[PDB]
């Protein structure tokens, strides 16, 4: 899913995606293309489409 | 020749490659239209081709930019205005908080294509550039360093920045 992450999103959960992604980040022998977009939606989410946020 | 018929070859096919990297993350596009992948892995295409019928209908700009550095067109007010419409997009999705947020997406974006074009002065008027980056990211909180900063990641050399920013 690292290139379309809404799938995972929607059966798993925003919670759940997140902290896969940044296992995936973290995660050893991977590609930096696979780490670099994970870390990013871990940080940025979903440009324009999932937001990253803490809601009152 | 051989070899500059390879060389050629393996730009478009890249390009390629980065159509439809995006057309993957856009939402604008239906799973069903799985022919437009098809076409992209099935075959090189024409330049004109992937431009006006890719790059125009699905607005990337990048791509759009970094199609016509291969085909080396030089003229500046087509080259500029697609700058324009690159930049005006980038306002859209913002939000303000993100500040430094799009902050870094902003350099992000300007240095990858800023790599791939930066060795020629067409598409990266450097010192066309300079200023208009300026004038966009003004609207936002500043660093000072945060628009040059990119250059320099861009690839651009500290003495050529230098001399033109002097100028």
């Amino acid at each position: 899913l690292l290139v379309e992450i809404e799938r995972f999103f929607k059966l798993h959960q925003e919670d759940q995606a997140c902290a896969t992604c940044l296992i995936l980040a973290c995660s050893t022998c991977d590609r930096e293309v696979s780490a670099w977009a994970t870390r990013a939606f871990f940080r940025y989410g979903g440009e324009a489409q999932m937001r990253f946020t803490t809601l009152p | 020749e051989f070899l500059h018929e390879l060389e050629e070859k393996m730009e478009v096919a890249r390009i390629q490659l980065q159509i439809q990297e995006t057309l993957q993350r856009q939402y604008s596009h239906h799973s069903s239209v799985q022919d437009a992948v098809s076409q992209l892995d099935s075959e090189l295409m024409d330049i004109t081709k992937l431009y006006g019928e890719f790059a125009d209908p699905f607005k990337l700009a990048e791509c759009k930019l970094a199609i016509i550095h291969c085909a080396g067109y030089s003229d500046p007010i087509l080259v500029q205005t697609l700058w324009q419409d690159i930049i005006e997009k980038e306002l859209s999705d913002s939000v303000t908080l993100s500040s430094s947020d799009r902050m870094h997406a902003l350099s992000l974006k300007i240095v990858l294509l800023g790599k791939i074009y930066a060795g020629t002065p067409r598409f990266f008027p450097l010192d066309f550039i300079v200023q208009f980056l300026e004038q966009q990211v003004c609207t936002l909180n500043w660093d000072v360093g945060f628009v040059i900063q990119t250059m320099n990641e861009i690839g651009v050399p500290l003495p050529r920045l230098l001399e033109v920013y002097d100028q």
